[PDB]
């Protein structure tokens, strides 16, 4: 299957540069152009430019000329976007997206790389269980969760049971605390009858702080 | 640059209804050498990357359900979903690629469904967190509709203010509900001064507030 | 302008 695998989220200081990667698999990278598109606040889309993996040549939006640099390593099937002179306004998710030719749409997009530009330092979260109890039951079901508290920047990713538990999960949008640190919760509803036979583990990743925490959540 | 304007900003329909949304370009997007309108539509589901639906204004991309149809010419384009399904909730973007690529601001398609009262759960602070000097108490409102809901925290029946934060999920792609989490944060010392920790929930599907509570250390 | 730069690039 076609895949575009982008590098992980990063925190950088104003004025610094950052380079992120987009690795193509399931197809020959030189068969399609690669575009880069910025998304601000989960919505507004803005085009940066396009690279041709075969030649290595690029065409940039006037907005990003001299600010963005597109390159490719054909040997590793990997494209790169470097942004320089970073400002707060450069914080966004950056997508790479393939385009077969001039007339085509952007037919496959990577998962995006979140870049935060800030003077605030990284901080990894504390991860605390939200343990099912007699006050977290609703008609034969139990709710349980993990509280992921006090981190910077976004994003945190949470899975359950290494991705084997997805039904009934709600991983809430983070809240910005007065401290300037984020907190989020992730919960799941499960049968109360099987709390003793099943094991529930939240897998929390905060790439900017190297936090990889697995927390077992058991009845209180 | 060619400016793309989408309308409406958002709309909400029940499953099975037809929707149409508009995309206007500030100048023609017709490419002369192939006589194609260089106009594409994308669907972006919550937490996902955009997916190409339509290009050349009216050609559906392989694998896209046939309920999605693009139409229009000149500067006026339309995306129609003939029979909306619950999993179609998304932001839909148009895109011109005749000139320096530009996108519309999106139309957010939301789903209408029957009223559903929240299922409410409350969570005391973990012993681990308490050992570190802070108590976060969490109230969960699960799978409700419509999205408006109110949480009030009470500590031994005293209404709290200023010490909680909440957030609501995106709409669920299967059951069209929302969920909400609220966290009351106290120091350990303040937490230990009181017995009953209560979350009181108001919602359209409830005729009176629901309270979920626990007695600290029990 | 830019439409022709795209034509040439592609």
């Amino acid at each position: 299957e076609v895949q575009l695998q982008q590098s992980g989220p990063v925190l950088v200081k104003p004025g610094a540069s950052v380079r992120m990667s987009c690795k193509a698999s399931g197809y020959t990278i030189t068969d399609y152009y690669l575009n880069w598109v910025k998304q601000s606040h989960g919505k507004s889309l803005e085009w940066l430019g396009v690279l041709n993996p075969y030649s290595g040549g690029s065409l940039y939006s006037q907005t990003f000329k001299g600010k963005a640099t597109l390159t490719v390593d054909r040997s590793s099937s990997t494209a790169y976007l470097e942004l320089n002179s970073l400002t707060s306004e450069d914080s966004a998710v950056y997508y790479c997206a393939r385009q077969l030719g001039r007339g085509n749409g952007l037919d496959y997009w990577g998962q995006g790389t979140s870049v935060t530009v800030s003077s605030v330092s990284t901080k990894g979260p504390s991860v605390f269980p939200l343990a099912p109890s007699s006050k977290s039951t609703s008609g034969g079901t139990a709710a349980l969760g993990c509280l992921v508290k006090d981190y910077f920047p976004e994003p945190v990713t949470v899975s359950w049971n290494s991705g084997a538990l997805t039904s009934g999960v709600h991983t809430f949008p983070a809240v910005l605390q007065s401290s300037g640190l984020y907190s989020l919760s992730s919960v799941v509803t499960v049968p109360s009858s099987s709390l003793g036979t099943q094991t529930y583990i939240c897998n929390v990743n905060h790439k900017p702080s190297n936090t990889k925490v697995d927390k077992r959540v058991e009845p209180k | 640059n060619i400016m793309m304007t989408q309308s409406p900003s958002s709309l909400a329909v029940s499953a099975g209804e037809k929707v149409t949304m508009s995309c206007k370009s500030s100048q023609s997007v017709l490419h002369s050498s192939d006589q194609k309108n260089y106009l594409a539509w994308y669907q972006q589901k919550p937490g996902q990357s955009p997916k190409l639906l339509i290009y050349w204004a009216s050609t559906r991309e392989s694998g896209v359900p046939d309920r999605f149809t693009g139409s229009g010419s000149g500067t006026d384009f339309t995306l129609t979903i003939s029979s909306v399904q619950a999993e179609d909730l998304a932001v839909y973007f148009c895109h011109q690629y005749l000139s320096s690529y530009t996108f519309g601001g999106g139309t957010k398609l939301e789903i209408k469904r029957t009223v559903a009262a929240p299922s409410v759960f409350i969570f005391p602070p973990s012993d681990e967190q308490l050992k570190s000097g802070t108590a976060s108490v969490v109230c969960l409102l699960n799978n409700f509709y419509p999205r408006e809901a109110k949480v009030q925290w009470k500590v031994d029946n005293a209404l709290q203010s200023g010490n909680s934060q909440e957030s609501v999920t995106e709409q669920d792609s299967k059951d069209s509900t929302y969920s909400l989490s609220s966290t009351l944060t106290l120091s350990k010392a303040d937490y230990e001064k009181h017995k009953v920790y209560a979350c009181e929930v108001t919602h359209q599907g409830l005729s009176s507030p629901v309270t979920k509570s626990f007695n600290r250390g029990e | 302008s830019f439409k022709e730069e795209l034509d040439k690039y592609f």
